[PDB]
């Protein structure tokens, strides 16, 4: 993460980082609703420095300091790079919405009336098809990442070696490799559990409210579809495993 | 400091996540209760044993059969969750998620936990609950249901108050240690 939006995103709540006096300006029903949109890109932020810890800690430092077998990073970090690209460029959207709602002269008083749209942009055609794919992958290949991470880890000693120096750090307390894996795993089931509880705050304007409503409709056609294209991968199947 | 992980599973609205919330910070949520948990790798000393225990919530998996098993791989001790104030949860304890934690965390400790015991006492519970000829889960139903189901132990506790919270956690790494 960068130190600008963690600094936007780290007080506990929207109530709690908008200006005391900019808050009193509000009605409670919008203090509500923001709160929940602002859970919403907090944990997007996480969301997607978890992908970056995946990325540029675990995956590039294996490839520079190990000398593993190749295939065997990917096989421990599958998707990484597409879904860092799909969820980068949700951030990106998100965050903008928020720096466009900006109060002039304020870097943290702002209200997102809209949210709907971006929802609905992200979640139909093309750019859902591509997160429909790569989470099928993902979750199909999510197993054998961790078996292959264990084996890594029982049977070498510079692999064990790489691992307790990189995760060392208090702020990789949460984050070892198998932690990454299901947090990514759980991520787009957190959607639809944010998105209603922000539709139950957004009855005011009428398109929001329907906007939302389409949004989570959306979110779940796609968990619907990415649980239906799952298949388990085992670490040196069979053929006559996989036909029975 | 030896590493477990703790898997919470349960119906909807059991109160799963608050739970997980509650515990995991040490700052009551006073402003704003989350709506997610992420995660979280707690640090607790039980019985003269310090232990690393790893938090994880199943919420939002509950109609995902093929993406809720993602969570239990390496799981030591299950939290399995049901509301005081629905007895209709406690009903779906041994039909649908004992049968589950069984067939993919084979010989896990189960915990059976009663959340929300406060509204045991509260008036709109009641008064909500006698429409449907139904009351709020009575202590020796839930004791019952987890001797049925072959749980480890019963326990209740409320995340709005705090009460028997930390007791749930502690009790669960000693399930987790057990081998
Ligand atoms: C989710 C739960 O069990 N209780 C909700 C609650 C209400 C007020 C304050 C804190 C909490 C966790």
């Amino acid at each position: 993460s960068m130190e600008m939006d963690e600094k936007d995103f780290a007080a506990d709540s929207w109530s709690l980082a908008v200006d005391s006096s900019f808050l009193q300006q509000h009605k409670k029903e919008v203090m509500k609703q923001q709160d929940v949109i602002y859970e919403l890109i907090q944990t997007e932020l996480h969301h997607v420095r978890t992908l970056k810890i995946m990325t540029r800690l675990f995956r590039t430092g294996m490839l520079e300091e190990l000398h593993l077998e190749p295939g065997v990073v990917q096989g421990l970090f599958p998707c990484v790079d597409e879904l860092s690209d799909i969820h980068t460029r949700f951030l990106s959207q998100l965050l903008e919405r928020r720096r466009q709602a900006l109060c002039p002269g304020s870097t943290r008083n702002f209200v997102i009336h809209r949210l709907g749209d971006l929802l609905i942009s992200q979640f139909s055609g093309p750019s859902a098809e591509q997160m429909c794919k790569t989470y099928s992958e993902f979750c199909s290949r999510h197993s054998k990442a961790l078996k292959l991470y264990k084996e890594l880890y029982a049977r070498d000693k510079r692999f064990q070696q790489f691992i307790r120096k990189v995760t060392r750090p208090a702020v990789l307390k949460r984050h070892g490799v198998q932690e990454c894996i299901l947090l990514v795993t759980q991520r787009i089931t957190k959607y639809p559990l944010l998105i209603s509880r922000i539709l139950q705050h957004s009855h005011g304007i009428e398109e929001e409210r329907q906007d939302l409503t389409t949004a989570l409709g959306l979110v779940k056609e796609l968990l619907s579809n990415v649980d239906e294209g799952i298949y388990q991968l085992e670490k040196g199947a069979r053929l006559q495993e996989i036909y029975n | 400091a030896i590493r477990k992980k703790l898997v919470i599973v349960g119906d909807g609205a059991c109160g799963k996540t608050c739970l997980l919330i509650v515990f995991s910070k040490d700052q009551f949520p006073e402003v704003y209760v989350p709506t997610v948990f992420e995660n979280y790798v707690a640090d607790i000393e039980v019985d003269g044993k310090q232990v690393e225990l790893a938090l994880w919530d199943t919420a939002g998996q509950e109609d995902y059969d093929r993406l809720r098993p993602l969570s239990y791989p390496d799981t030591d001790v299950i939290l399995m969750c049901f509301s005081i104030d629905s007895p209709d949860s406690l009903e779906n304890i041994p039909e649908k998620w004992t049968p589950e934690v069984k067939h993919f965390c084979p010989n896990v400790p189960i915990i059976l936990v009663g959340n929300k015991k406060d509204l045991r006492n509260d008036e709109h519970t009641r008064r909500e609950l006698a429409k449907m000829k139904q009351e709020p889960v009575k202590p020796e139903e839930g004791r019952d249901m987890a001797n049925r189901i072959g749980a480890f132990g019963y326990m209740e506790c409320s995340a709005k108050t705090k009460d028997g919270v930390r007791e749930v956690f502690e009790m669960a790494t000693r399930a987790a240690l057990q081998a």
